[PDB]
């Protein structure tokens, strides 16, 4: 009913495919930045997952701080000892877009060990907001993934927390991740947690809603699965710990499948 | 940054600044300049700011306030808005002996749900109308404004802030304290508003919580399961309230024609599920006939 917005489900959809174009990083960025590499900016995604986690914030606020870091980057080249101040205030503004009660201030500044001061947090706020031309309204993995969920029948649990946990993982590698869109990766990450816990795969319904079908999924499907494979190997493990737990159904101790038989 | 602006006079203030009508001294737009003082040692940008710019910069309609620009500096945030001449509820005090024509209720409405019906559309919720946030010009226009209540939602929507919508425009879903609302908290308001503009008078205009659901009770009968299910098993619902009959709309409104009643009464629903959308509503036979009549100000 009203919460699935019935009649505006569609028109929704359809203005996330064309805002997720617009709130799209380059690509290429990295190549572009001197200081800054794939590895160091995993690291930082990495512990926003970790801050995440601490102060409870919803994983739309982390999808979101990404968002803003990645286009901030695409815009402005940052010296690594300033990349964490980035990172600070992005998940500062994504906690005051999308959170009911957003950590104060203070809060950031603890987390980053006094590196920073907070006037220096405030100021990368400002300085974030005038980049992203003050468009935080990105669209997330999340928002499409809680929509795919609705095609489910009946919904699973597993599934549910299995494709989150995959989606935060794209977040941490820039290769390959950048040159898919978020509901590309989100439809890769769907697919693969059905198949990986059911045996289904993206449902026709689905097929009919985005446009998208398992070949033209396959690209990022093929990077999703290998990333999910090498994922107890990864440098970063912040996001498997986080789905070990039972708010999560321990997804991220579910072995995953060795092949994907397209 | 404001050398452009030349103030003309105070038109309201708010949480975090003033709003003052101001004139382009080079181009002559007349605009309203909403200052938001940045709070650079403690908090930043207050989100109540981020988010009203964020989404404004997103929602272009003619029923929608438009932000014209966000002027910077070190210290403060200028809004510019269009500059439109004043807002429904003044307008509806100013109409309070002469009436307020229907055609121009029925333009208002329609195109109050034209501005809404977009910002659903764009996954944006308002969660603030009321008369006092909606503003008309000389031409018979009214827009949505005042955004800092509002919030881009997902689908299906999660627990958002509870504290939201002034009380005597605040859905029964809200007032009953249930888990989860979405579009049609605000179609709600609209139903309440569109009472008001017919009447010139709120309502439900309740001294509290508890006595807000009673004025909504008594004028549109004590809900059960049959006409809301999942009702009684909502928190805050006790089934110590009264068992009140639903009035006829021809004593709530007697104005009202029998599709302006039935329009209201869709509108007002009380299972947020049953509840008209604004989408919907744009197609009822209220506004077969709607013109764009201008306002006698
Ligand atoms: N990039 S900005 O100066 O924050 C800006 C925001 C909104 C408008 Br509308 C115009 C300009
Ligand atoms: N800041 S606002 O509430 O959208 C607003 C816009 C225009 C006038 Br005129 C008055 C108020």
């Amino acid at each position: 009913g009203v919460n699935e917005v019935p009649d505006y489900h569609e028109d929704i959809h359809t203005y996330l495919r064309e805002m997720e174009v617009k709130c799209k990083p380059k690509v290429g960025y990295m190549k572009k930045q001197p200081d800054i590499t794939n590895s160091m900016r995993a690291i930082l995604v990495d512990w926003l997952v970790e801050v995440g986690e601490e102060y409870k914030l919803q994983n739309e606020t982390l999808h979101l701080a990404v968002n803003y870091i990645d286009r901030f980057l695409s815009s402005m080249s940052v010296l690594r000892g300033k990349l964490q101040l980035v990172g600070t205030a992005a998940m500062l503004l994504a906690s005051k877009f999308e959170e009911i009660y957003p950590p104060e201030v203070a809060e950031f500044v603890y987390i980053t060990d006094d590196t920073y001061t907070k006037k220096q947090v405030l100021r990368m706020e400002h300085l974030v907001l005038k980049v992203l031309a003050f468009d935080l309204a990105a669209p997330t993995i999340n928002q499409f993934l809680t929509q795919y969920f609705l095609h489910q029948q009946p919904a699973n649990c597993k599934v549910e927390s299995l494709a989150m946990f995959l989606g935060e993982l794209s977040l941490i590698d820039a290769d390959p991740y950048l040159k898919y869109l978020p509901s590309v990766i989100a439809a890769a990450a769907f697919h693969l947690a059905l198949y990986t816990v059911t045996g289904q795969s993206w449902p026709e319904s689905l097929v009919q809603k985005t446009g998208y079908t398992l070949e033209t999924l396959k690209p990022c499907l093929l990077d999703l699965h290998q990333t999910y494979l090498r994922a107890p190997q990864h440098a970063q493990q912040s996001i498997r710990e986080k789905y070990k737990n039972s708010k999560y159904h321990g997804v991220s101790l579910l072995n995953p499948p060795e092949t994907l038989n397209v | 940054s404001m050398e452009n602006f030349q103030k003309v006079e105070k038109i309201g203030e708010g949480t975090y600044g003033v709003v003052y009508k101001a004139r382009n001294k080079l181009t002559g737009e007349v605009v309203a300049l909403k200052k938001i003082r940045l709070d650079t040692e403690t908090e930043g940008v207050p989100s109540t700011a981020i988010r009203e710019i964020s989404l404004l910069k997103e929602l272009n309609h003619p029923n929608i306030v438009k932000l014209l620009d966000v002027i910077h500096t070190e210290n403060k945030l200028y809004l510019v808005f269009e500059f439109l001449h004043q807002d429904l509820k003044k307008f509806m005090d100013a109409s309070a002996l002469t009436g307020i024509p229907l055609p121009l209720i029925k333009s208002y409405l329609f195109q109050l749900l034209q501005g809404l019906a977009f910002c659903h559309s764009h996954r944006v919720l308002h969660r603030d109308l009321k008369p006092q946030n909606l503003l008309i010009n000389t031409e018979g226009a009214i827009k949505l404004a005042d955004f800092g209540l509002a919030r881009a939602f997902g689908v299906p929507v999660r627990t958002y802030t509870h504290e939201v919508v002034t009380l005597w425009y605040r859905a029964p879903e809200i007032l009953l304290g249930c888990k989860y609302y979405s579009t049609a908290v605000d179609i709600w308001s609209l139903g309440c508003i569109f009472a008001e503009m017919v009447t010139r008078r709120a309502l439900f205009p309740g001294d509290s919580e508890i006595d807000q659901l009673f004025r909504i009770f008594r004028t549109l009968g004590t809900p059960d399961e049959v006409v809301w299910p999942g009702v009684t098993s909502m928190p805050d619902y006790k089934p110590s309230f009264p068992k009140w009959a639903r009035q006829d709309f021809s004593k709530v409104v007697p104005p009202l024609d029998e599709d302006g009643r039935s329009l209201l009464s869709q509108m007002l629903h009380y299972d947020p599920n049953k509840r008209i959308s604004a989408k919907a509503a744009l197609a009822h036979p209220f506004f077969q006939d709607v013109t764009k009549p201008v306002p006698h100000l």
